[PDB]
């Protein structure tokens, strides 16, 4: 229906770099995260600074 | 003078078990091979009980025995996912509840000796979503009992990502239900076929990397049309993984006496809507008007004209095990058939899965593992908010123990991303200087 646009270098202030090191993951608006942002928030850091406020996701 | 005899025994049961285990011969049934494991644990521990009385010693030994020579068979935890997944599925035996019961109290409890139990997870994990897709469930709350049960078996800190995965997909498939039903009030449709809508989020499923695209005929474009539009009328903006890789319907489509409804899979749906709607159609110009594997072309000329002669109605050239560039078939509906409804059988081979096809699936799982062992080491110290060169590779394998097995290259992989990424406040160069950062 829609297309996904996790935006390749940066969705938003993620603090992990362009890369696949620090998108599946649904954002909290259900548009998406960017791939960097959502590593990031899945288990790098116990406050997620890639989404400006808290992401976590849900959904399989 | 009680430790004398425990060597022997050991010993006895070490070579027993490598034998049993040995890679010598092929075609190896996994559920043969799962219950002569079952059938040694028992003799041994009736042995244990009738004339060691429960031993302290004993057990350890045994257990000592069965953590060595259980791991000698690198793909041994993907046959024990399918022993214990089969054994659930419906028609297995009629196994009563107890008898189910135990054989899932015993499945756990090997699952405990598993020294790598990260595979063992992913495998069960493809076991689940398999069965789950396999719309042949016998009890999802028996199935939900022996997850929880394994994961209680297995550890919490172990079985967390396990338990949120099996909660993420049972969630998942109520979501998809629950749209389905929503969308079938919603006084329409696409086509009348049925509901296989496989409209799930694939952030935490075992999804393949590869979708197999199928050429979707005026109807079958129609049909996706219309779940396209339903889709967004229930969700707008948001778009799950509905890929027709594996997309199934069910439909009665003739190709030009008795009414029938056909059953395809999607590689196949293409074949039979070139035979339903045109006359004659050679199989390069179909395969390269539907871009099928070569594998799945294969499987659907097996099930279709090499099959039962019941279901033969097509003579195709060839219909062997070779396959024939422009291999001209017709749909013949005019031939007698006993089944009203004209179902593809699916291919269920033996438990297994291809050597290169396994390969790729290990190499995918270790990276996946990898990666989560890097992004896990840097917690461990920003938690203490400094490390040593020793000290960082020790608590990385406290935390890389029953999950996996750390490894000094990951752990100097993650030292040097701390750096590289500036998530953690760390020195490349200095070692002993550790902290964090994010």
């Amino acid at each position: 229906l829609w297309a996904w646009d996790i935006v390749v270098d940066n969705c938003a202030i993620c603090r992990n770099h362009i890369m696949d090191l620090c998108t599946v993951a649904w954002g909290v608006c259900n548009h998406a995260f960017h791939f960097h942002c959502i590593s990031r928030w899945l288990k790098t850091r116990q406050v997620c600074p890639l989404d400006n406020r808290e992401w976590e996701f849900q959904k399989y | 003078g009680l430790k004398t005899m425990c060597e022997c025994m050991s010993s006895y049961l070490r070579e027993q078990g490598k034998a049993l285990v040995s890679e010598e011969g092929e075609g190896k049934n996994p559920v043969d091979y799962i219950q002569g494991l079952l059938d040694l644990k028992s003799r041994f521990d009736r042995f244990l009980l009738e004339s060691f009385n429960n031993d302290r010693l004993f057990k350890q030994t045994i257990a000592g025995d069965f953590e060595y020579f259980l791991n000698l068979n690198s793909r041994s935890p993907e046959y024990l996912s399918l022993f214990i997944d089969d054994k659930l599925k419906k028609g297995v035996k009629g196994l009563t509840e107890q008898e189910v019961e135990t054989i899932l109290d015993k499945a756990m409890v090997l699952f405990r000796f598993m020294q790598e139990k990260d595979v063992f997870e992913r495998y069960y994990k493809q076991h689940l979503a398999r069965r789950l897709l396999t719309n042949k469930s016998v009890s999802d709350d028996s199935e939900k009992n022996m997850i929880s049960k394994l994961k209680t078996e297995c550890g919490c800190q172990f079985t967390s990502k396990l338990e949120g995965m099996f909660r993420d997909m049972s969630i998942s498939n109520t979501t998809m239900d629950e749209f389905r039903q929503h969308l079938q009030a919603t006084g329409v449709s696409l086509g009348g076929v049925d509901l296989t809508v496989r409209v799930l989020t694939t952030g935490y499923w075992p999804t393949q990397s590869a979708t197999p695209k199928c050429n979707i005929p005026p109807a079958p474009r129609h049909a996706f049309e219309i779940f396209r539009r339903f889709y967004l009328a229930k969700h707008s903006g948001r778009q799950l993984t509905l890929q027709h890789h594996m997309g199934s319907a069910d439909l009665n489509a003739t190709f030009y006496t008795r009414k029938h409804i056909l059953q395809v899979s999607t590689f196949q749906m293409t074949i039979l809507m070139l035979f339903n709607n045109r006359e004659k159609y050679t199989f390069e110009e179909i395969q390269q008007e539907t871009d099928i594997p070569e594998r799945e072309l294969v499987r659907a000329l097996q099930s279709l004209a090499c099959g039962k002669p019941t279901q033969r109605v097509l003579t195709k050239e060839p219909k062997s095990k070779e396959i024939e560039n422009g291999h001209i078939f017709t749909v013949n509906d005019q031939f007698t058939s006993k089944l009203h409804r004209v179902k593809i059988q699916t291919v269920a081979a033996k438990q297994g899965e291809s050597d290169p096809e396994r390969k790729e699936t290990r190499q995918k799982v270790d990276d996946d593992r990898k990666h989560e062992i890097e992004a896990a080491i840097v917690r461990i110290m920003k938690s203490r908010k400094k490390m040593q060169h020793n000290v960082l590779v020790a608590e990385v394998t406290q935390q890389l123990k029953a999950r996996f097995l750390p490894s000094p290259v990951v752990i100097k992989k993650r030292i040097e991303g701390l750096i590289e990424r500036e998530y953690l406040a760390r020195t490349p160069e200095d070692r002993k200087v550790y902290t964090y950062v994010a």
